[PDB]
């Protein structure tokens, strides 16, 4: 077992959850959240407080509860949606507004501070389109769209600082972090691409693609482990993950599945660890090395069907043992996914992990949590 | 490979020191101009003159940042008998707005009539001290209780150091079975006089500093005075600065059982002594991690010494003012 | 002063009886300082103008 989840029947559909920050670094979970909607009762944002950590919350249903403070009604999803600082927010629109708020936690309300009206846009046809991607780093502010446009602000403005626009521009699906002013996405085209914040054109900055079935790339992040190196998840169901700030280059092609990686996230306590969130109806744990002879998170959860916590160590006296990592030559095998249903769930389209605690929001109409991801 | 210019910032005076902060990107120029000129390395790294305020009267000889835990607070020593004390406060609160900065003369201490050789915080485990020197032979121990008490400075200690004080030196401590100790290099000149270096220790059942030791031995004023730091190294090493160069090794030999403090059972070696420089040796400067030593003096020149797998002592770099330094070096045996 | 660990640890059993929490302690807090900034309170609340009871302590002490 794995410490059993909490599920409040929140009767609320979810889309997005970002931490509220207090910047600097510290362990605790974010008690105070905001959350975006996938469809609440409205599309609109939300305030909510979760008792954190087993310790001094086990109450208030069974494991906890989050609850809401208040909200304000948001025109377009909030497909997207990060925080500048302790207090300012910014989100996305599908009506291609750039909306941030002031929060006020002691009135429990949000402040409509600054929107960039104007966003990525469908052009012979004359028609708006939401944003991919927000970049957060206090207070350089970063969008990405599916035109392809570049839109790079300083913090606190209405019209756009500026937009780069190219002879040549795609589709986008995911962006990190490669450094502090570096960026790199994964592309609708197999398509890994990279920028310097402040060096900028015509046509994108830097453009990938090569052997080893490029498939679209939806979901990159930067390892729990490093930055630098990224993984990457597309259609052909193999993780591709790469070390850059100017050059690529693959640690390893992982046979981690066989059909498309819709988004991928990093475990905190675990910086080699990872969990996949897919609405092709599932949602997995991803784990270190594969095999049931290690505590299986390749077919655990789903209710029944269970299994894990397997166990057996060599003394190295005259016993020996390797591994996957341990081979430099590509396409390795897959690397133990396991899917979970409780007992029914829908499309789970926000989640947050901080150490071996856990949070999600879904269209199971309900929120999942976990004090531990193992036992 | 930074060539080096004659051109000076628009202090109209000689410049004193500069001073880097404890946690990065922001420097501050101390002048015979009388104002303190803060800069702050950019993104781009460009540094500009950022603020520029009066802090003293006469020549401004040293500016002393100490780490934001005691607050984005510095001090400073000049031709005014007294010991000035700046912490830059800005309105509002920083989220995402940068209001408006102000310096703020937390204290001044007057030092009774004496002109304020040296100054400097003290070190974290020994509680929030700040020590200061003058050509009185008078050291000035001054206390700030509270975290946000800031402002208030009260003589918690004094020690009488003989000759004229010059040059200090804090101890570097870190565990409660050690004790706090300050090297003083006195720069009185006295052929007669040896030891003219004095050291002394907390014995903390007396609740006080004695003398723990002198180095008879120096009787050439010192420049300035340095202890290498200490605190994974299981004894201590001493850089002295004057004409040569003295270097120290200072082992616990024996600790005692019932009579412990006063002094302390150390055997000192003159690990290493050089006349490289063929000058008066002004300044040595250590590396934070106690593993290298710069030294320079009037030729205006910087030799680099390390110690080897023998803890042996070498000069790995020659850096000429006066001049152009040649490249590289490598040798074994 | 003249004892030790076991001293402190009792003494700590009065010092909190009387009641004593301000002013931040470097360290963690120390009897021996305590005492100390307890007198100094004790002192600057009942302040007599000649120095009685400073030559009292001084005298036990001697």
């Amino acid at each position: 077992m794995a410490d059993k989840f909490a599920a409040k029947f929140v009767s609320h559909k979810i889309s997005r959850t970002r931490w509220r920050p207090v910047s600097a670094s510290s362990l605790q979970q974010p008690d105070v959240f905001a959350t975006g909607s996938w469809d609440n009762e409205e599309n609109k944002v939300c305030v909510w407080a979760t008792s954190d950590f087993g310790a001094t919350s086990l109450d208030e249903e069974y494991q906890g509860d989050p609850k809401q403070l208040c909200d304000i009604k948001h025109p377009g999803d909030v497909m997207d949606m990060q925080f500048l600082d302790k207090e300012r927010i910014v989100t996305g629109s599908s009506t291609g507004t750039v909306t941030i708020f002031r929060h006020h936690e002691n009135n429990q309300t949000l402040s409509v501070n600054q929107r960039w009206e104007q966003a990525h846009y469908h052009v012979g046809s004359n028609m708006r389109a939401p944003c991919t991607a927000i970049v957060c780093s206090s207070p350089e502010i970063v969008s990405v769209g599916e035109d392809g446009r570049i839109n790079c602000f300083r913090a606190e403005s209405r019209d756009v600082l500026r937009t780069i626009d190219d002879a040549d521009s795609s589709t986008m699906h995911g962006v990190t972090f490669l450094r502090t002013t570096e960026i790199l996405t994964v592309n609708s085209v197999g398509q890994l691409k990279l920028w310097d914040l402040r060096k900028q054109g015509n046509d994108p900055t830097q453009i990938f693609s090569v052997t080893g079935e490029r498939v679209p790339l939806h979901c990159v992040d930067r390892h729990p482990n490093q930055q630098h190196v990224v993984a990457t998840g597309g259609q052909d169901g193999m993780l591709c993950i790469w070390d850059v700030r100017h050059g690529k280059m693959p640690m390893s092609l992982l046979n981690a599945h066989e059909a498309e990686m819709w988004e991928v996230h990093f475990h905190p306590s675990n910086p080699d660890h990872l969990f996949t969130c897919s609405e092709d109806g599932s949602l997995w744990h991803w784990d270190a090395s594969a095999d049931s002879e290690k505590p299986t998170f390749l077919l655990g959860g789903r209710s029944t069907f269970n299994i894990s916590r397997s166990s057996i160590a060599p003394p190295n006296a005259n016993q020996s043992l390797a591994c996957a990592w341990l081979s430099t030559d590509p396409t390795k095998g897959q690397l133990e996914i396991t899917n979970l249903l409780p007992s029914s769930t829908l499309s789970v389209n926000s989640l947050d992990v901080l150490g071996q605690n856990l949070v999600c929001g879904t269209d199971a109409e309900a929120i999942y949590v976990t004090r531990r991801l193992f036992s | 490979m930074f060539v080096a210019r004659s051109i000076a910032a628009d202090h109209k005076d000689l410049i004193h020191d500069v001073s880097f902060d404890f946690h990065g990107r922001r420097m501050a120029t101390c002048s015979s101009d009388q104002s303190v000129k803060v800069w702050d390395k950019s993104e781009n790294g460009n540094w500009h003159c950022t603020a520029s305020w009066k802090t003293h009267s006469g020549s401004v000889w040293r500016v002393t940042w100490a780490h934001p835990e005691f607050g984005q607070v510095l001090a400073s020593c000049s031709f005014d008998r007294t010991a000035a004390v700046w912490e830059e406060i800005v309105g509002e609160s920083n989220d995402k707005l940068r209001g408006q900065s102000h310096w703020v003369k937390r204290t001044t201490l007057v030092d009774s009539r004496t002109s304020v050789t040296d100054v400097k915080f003290a070190p974290k485990h020994m509680g929030l001290m700040l020590a200061t020197c003058s050509a009185d032979g008078v050291v000035r121990i001054y206390e700030a209780p509270d975290v946000m008490n800031l402002s208030q400075w009260s003589l918690q200690h004094e020690i009488s150091c003989k000759l004229s004080c010059s040059c200090i030196s804090w101890n570097p401590s870190s565990s409660r079975a050690h004790s706090p100790m300050i090297a003083v290099g006195s720069d009185d000149s006295s052929p007669n006089i040896m030891g003219k270096v004095q050291i002394y220790e907390y014995n903390e059942n007396t609740r006080k500093y004695a003398k723990a030791e002198t180095l008879m031995s120096v009787s050439d004023p010192v420049h300035d005075i340095a202890f290498a730091p200490n605190l994974g190294r299981s004894f201590h090493i001493l850089a002295v600065a004057t004409k040569d160069v003295r270097i120290f090794t200072m082992k616990p030999l024996r600790k005692e059982l019932s009579s412990s403090g006063g002094v302390t059972k150390f055997e000192i070696h003159t690990v290493a002594q050089f006349d490289n420089h063929n000058s008066q040796v002004w300044r040595v400067s250590w590396n934070i991690t106690g593993t290298v030593l710069a030294s320079s003096g009037d030729d205006g020149t910087v030799r680099l010494w390390k110690a080897n797998y023998m803890d042996n002592w070498k000069c790995i770099g020659v850096l000429k003012g006066d001049g152009n330094p040649v490249g590289n070096s490598y040798q074994g045996f | 002063q003249q004892g030790g660990e076991a001293a402190q640890a009792e003494a700590w059993e009065w010092l909190a009886a009387n009641q004593l929490a301000t002013v931040i302690t470097t360290k963690e807090s120390s009897a021996t300082d305590e005492a100390w900034r307890l007198m100094i309170s004790y002192l600057d609340k009942y302040e007599s103008k000649n120095t009685l009871y400073h030559h009292c302590i001084i005298n036990k002490l001697l």
